[PDB]
């Protein structure tokens, strides 16, 4: 859940603060933390909905990192971080819709599908930033 | 001979240097970060008297305070102007004080009328000339008189006044805000002293020193691997793991009272009754069986495992003591510290040779690459308890990892630490004395078990060397500041089982442990390198993200990379692979800058434009406008074709036009005389003349370019036309307005102002910097007769 | 609108952040903001319009950049920043009133007043940051 | 109240961002914000009152630093911070609570508890930060 919020909010950051003309300075701890999470989920293969009319998407990873030599964003930046950005969303959003439509009785607490199930595991506890909601 | 070629060719991509021992004096001579101490302020400008001019172009009777640069020195073209600017960051970086103490720049302010001092001997010949200027303000001067420091020695801080410019300011008091120095007190040092060192009972830590209250030190920056060298350069971690390991050795005790080497190899002569066998090496066999090999032995396997260097195991199959010296190896060493196919080698040897003819078994036919060793599959298919527990044992034997005050550490099996296992290889191998070998010739079965025999005779003396090695190996790790990360390395260090065989047959009992000093001087040596390797990553990641945002595209970060390697002192760059220092290249690029030349990289990028635009002697472009414009009046020229800004014209970059090498659309303007604004770091001519302005002259300095395509030789002109001009007579005595077709985009220097220079900087009135802070310790050591190991029991019990 | 966004954000984050000593590091990347900000603006002459009873106003840009080499922040930082603001703010205020009481028919999405429509050129896009409302 | 108000959100910043596995670059800025808070604290005795039934308590503060020397959190980072958190956290909400129940005619702006009070001198000026609510 942590892991998850961390990708959903690494992900808004990125979409209001890699704006083109931005200073780097304004975005350099955001690039970082969105390398990171890069890092961490490549290589990665995940499954989301089984269930209802959800549709069985499958996600693969396998994206560069941003750039950390720009004073101020530029168009091609913006345009490779946007693209990054967009997948990643879209992974997030079906995650989460996964996680929505389940319920169980014993450890409903618990995560429910499995692609937050993998999110669990410890080689994803470093995607873990910012919980301030 | 081919031999040789092959290890050629794969050492020549190794950067380690040759003479493997010389590295151990590189990396001693590695000493902390230099402490720089400033010795007078940091300026870029000074205050210069300049003659001014009135309206009419007369030059008035009084000259004006200007700020200039001290040293103007910048180049033409713009990247020119920013590899200027990059290297006044790296003399910035390099020339960056530690620490300051402004009493040492105070100086006697010769106006005061109170004992006044300043900082630093300029800003007294700046309040001195200020002071005897006509045109100062009483107030200003009142001040100067009246302007005090002062210096509170119970709070230990000085404040003195001085004379900056803004930029100036910015610096000295960025250095004033974040000096490197802390507070140094006792506590602070016995924390230094690794915290395993502290616990253990065989040594005695004493502070025998006092601190005061003004000590001060710096702190290492023991960050850990954030360039991840042990993943995915291994050329780079061999030759890291080859300095640690030389290191280790260096840093080893040394056996004493080892077993007579005559008495032992008379023993194993007897034993053994080589001579009576038929084997074809019969003096070969108790080769290499002296002290000298015993200790080389003990430094191989604990600097080995102090560095996580890979070790390789050259034994003679026939001789079967190696082997049987071998299974305490691998009994005692773990089965990940060497390269697999000397393991299996080793292993199988010990199975085909040794054990499976004792149990009657058929010789393994093992295969290379099984994921399973040899002793694993025998581990199976053994059934007798005491060799299959100990095969057991020697499969799982591997290092376990933890953490350790932030240190990633490759720890021992308790039972290797208390020696405790070797009684179960005793036991394994008793068994092997008892077996029938079936088959087997009777006088080298009889051999063979009396070697066996050999071994296990000495189980005293080998858990007591077990218990010294596995002590040892704690007590200098505990002085291992850089993760210990396992990584099998390219090339390995030659480990000969006959020098297994030495020492386990010529250990005695007397107890040998690193010496405090030892200790000492190991941690100080791996504090160093580790401060240097994060100091270096730092001014190459500052380098780097610099010149990428000063925009010096045709920088080479190879170079920075070069040197990077260099300052690390341990590797020969010569041999570096070009994939792996683009690799290097690009780790270094992803990592952040730290904060400290990150500041002040920012401070000279915001500067960059006004300190570019103070330059006297380059101008920042040149507007060619066919229409004719009045002479601009300004004080420091008279009449001068001076630009305030670029604004109603299309501006042609000539950097990009250099670049690029198009000269369609500037050659199109010149020719159809098309107004445009060149704009880069120019280089002009100041004209004087009346005349050379009535001939207009400076609307043809630009065929040349159409001429040659280049711009790096257009310098434009300047008119500065005053009554000093030898023609201004035809400026005063004729009814004209003096223009020009062009003009000069250039910038009116900043006047002095007083008010917005005086500062007070404010520092400590002194401190003493230390560097050894492990000087401040008196460490003593038990008798080694008396020496524990963790379990508190003596690390040799035998006596 | 991202440009005119970006200021009025600029200007919110200087008001909250530069505050009497405050360590210089929890405003390093404000201040950095606030500095191309600064420069992006120094030069040029905006005129905010005299549409019905607001005002016509002449805006001039001529400011210094705030320090960065405090270690915390004192006070007299903070007017010097203080100073800068208030003149920042009244021009965005100004710019925003001027848009809000101006509509169109065929393009009613773009800038209507002729402040925002030199503010979307694109010498002011480096002052686009953050855009998290 | 600027500098209580600082404490707390601080503290809310130390809950939210010191999480295990985060990258260090995610809360340097914060980590020295809350060093530099534990240092202005560290020696001082404070009293929150015995007014009503509210209960008398002294807080001491005997912290040490928290670490710079990671790459990323983990659980000993986490738990070092948070036994401070928690200190800081109990104090912070004991001297609201004295806060919150007094009044007066005269100054009712200023502090009335002993604790804000002391919390409003000079000394206590370097923990202000980011006012933002």
């Amino acid at each position: 859940m942590d892991v998850l919020y961390s990708l959903s909010k690494t992900l808004k950051d990125a979409r209001d603060k890699i704006v083109e003309g931005t200073l780097y300075s304004n975005v350099s701890d955001l690039i970082q933390q969105f390398n990171q999470m890069i890092i961490t989920m490549n290589g990665n293969e995940f499954q989301t909905g089984g269930i209802g009319n959800l549709p069985i998407r499958n996600w693969n990873f396998d994206f560069g990192l941003l750039g950390t030599t720009l004073l101020n964003l530029d168009a091609n930046y913006v345009e490779t971080a946007r693209n990054t950005i967009d997948y990643f969303v879209d992974f997030v959003d079906n995650v989460c819709m996964d996680e929505m439509v389940r319920e169980s009785q014993r450890n409903g607490i618990a995560p429910q599908s499995d692609s937050l199930r993998k999110l669990s595991g410890i080689k994803f506890k470093r995607i873990n930033f910012d919980n301030s909601s | 001979h081919q031999k040789e070629v092959q290890y050629e060719i794969l050492q020549k991509t190794i950067p380690t240097f040759e003479p493997k021992e010389s590295i151990l004096k590189k990396l001693e001579d590695i000493k902390p970060e230099q402490v720089k101490k400033q010795t007078k302020l940091f300026r870029i400008f000074e205050p210069r008297q300049l003659p001014v001019y009135r309206a009419n172009g007369e030059k008035e009777l009084r000259n004006r305070w200007y700020w200039k640069l001290k040293r103007d020195t910048l180049p033409d073209g713009d990247y020119d102007v920013r590899e200027y600017f990059l290297n006044l960051y790296d003399q910035v970086l390099t020339e960056m004080p530690d620490y300051l103490l402004l009493k040492d720049m105070a100086v006697e302010n010769k106006n005061s009328r109170d004992a006044g001092k300043v900082v630093d001997s300029e800003t007294a010949a700046i309040c001195d000339a200020i002071f005897q200027d006509e045109e100062t303000e009483g107030v200003v001067r009142r001040f100067i008189a009246e302007m005090r420091q002062r210096v509170q020695a119970d709070r230990n801080v000085v404040n003195y006044p001085s004379i900056l410019h803004p930029i100036d300011h910015a610096f000295n008091e960025y250095f004033l805000q974040h000096q490197l120095v802390e507070p140094l007190n006792n506590d602070i040092i016995f924390n230094y002293i690794p915290e395993r060192i502290r616990n253990d009972v065989n040594y005695i830590l004493n502070m025998d020193r006092n601190l005061p209250s003004t000590a001060r030190y710096i702190r290492p920056n023991l960050l850990q691997d954030r360039l991840n060298l042990h993943d995915n350069f291994e050329s780079l971690w061999d030759t890291i793991t080859t300095s640690n390991y030389i290191l280790a050795r260096s840093v080893v005790p040394d056996l004493k009272e080892l077993v007579s080497t005559e008495a032992q190899i008379q023993k194993m002569s007897q034993d053994l009754q080589l001579e009576a066998l038929t084997i074809q090496s019969e003096t070969q066999f108790l080769t290499g069986i002296n002290s000298q090999a015993a200790n080389d032995c003990f430094k191989t396997l604990i600097a080995a495992m102090l560095s996580q260097r890979t070790m390789s195991l050259d034994f003679v199959t026939t001789n079967y003591m190696s082997l049987i010296s071998g299974m305490w190896l691998l009994t005692v060493v773990p089965n990940d510290m060497f390269i697999r196919e000397s393991l299996v080698a080793c292993q199988l040897a010990i199975i085909n040779t040794i054990i499976y003819p004792a149990f009657g078994m058929q010789r393994m036919h093992y295969r290379n690459g099984d994921p399973q060793t040899p002793f694993q599959i025998a581990e199976q298919q053994i059934q007798n308890f005491q060799v299959a527990n100990w095969l057991h044992f020697v499969n799982n034997n591997q290092f376990r990892q933890v953490v350790i005050d932030g240190v990633l550490n490759q720890v021992l099996n308790d039972n290797i630490r208390n020696g405790h296992v070797v009684n179960q290889l005793m036991e394994a191998l008793m068994q092997l004395s008892r077996q029938q070998f079936p088959t087997m010739p009777v006088d080298y079965k009889r051999s063979i078990q009396r070697g066996i025999l050999l071994l296990s005779n000495r189980l005293g003396q080998l858990v007591d060397l077990t218990r010294l090695l596995a002590y040892n190996y704690e007590t200098l790790m505990a002085c291992i500041t850089m993760n210990m990360q396992h990584v099998q390395t390219l090339t390995t260090e030659k480990l000969q089982l006959t020098s297994v065989t030495s020492l386990c047959m010529l250990i005695g009992n007397a107890t040998v442990i690193p010496s405090p000093q030892t200790l000492f001087h190991y941690y100080n040596v791996n504090v160093n390198f580790h401060s240097n390797y994060n100091e270096r990553i730092n001014d190459a990641v500052a380098i780097i993200t610099a010149a990428n945002r000063l925009n010096l595209y045709q920088k080479k970060m190879k170079s920075i990379v070069e040197d990077f390697l260099k300052r690390l002192q341990i590797f020969d760059i010569s041999r570096v692979p070009d994939d792996q220092m683009y690799r290097l290249r690009d780790r270094l690029r992803l990592l952040p800058v730290e904060i400290r030349r990150l500041d002040i990289f920012n401070l000279i990028l915001m500067n960059m434009e006004q300190i570019e635009r103070a330059s006297d002697k380059i101008a920042q472009g040149v507007i060619i406008a066919y229409r004719d414009m009045q002479l601009e009046r300004d004080e420091m020229y008279g009449y001068v074709n001076i630009a305030r800004n670029l604004d109603g014209f299309q501006q042609i970059n000539l950097e990009e036009l250099m670049r690029t090498g198009d000269y369609a659309q500037i050659t199109n303007m010149l020719l159809n005389n098309q107004p445009v604004a060149l704009v880069g770091a120019l280089p002009f001519i100041t004209d004087s003349s009346v005349i050379s302005l009535v001939a207009k002259l400076d609307a043809t300095v630009f065929a040349q370019i159409v001429k040659l395509r280049k711009v790096d030789t257009l310098k434009p002109i300047l008119y500065k036309i005053n009554s000093d001009s030898n023609d201004f007579y035809l400026v005063a005595n004729y009814d004209w307005v003096p223009t020009s077709t062009t003009k000069v985009y250039k910038q009116i220097p900043q006047q002095f102002d007083f008010r917005a220079s005086m500062h007070m900087l404010t520092s400590n009135l002194t401190f003493t910097v230390y560097s050894d802070l492990l000087a401040f310790v008196s460490a003593d050591t038990v008798e080694p007769i008396n020496a524990v190991a963790f379990d508190n029991m003596r690390i040799m019990n035998e006596l």
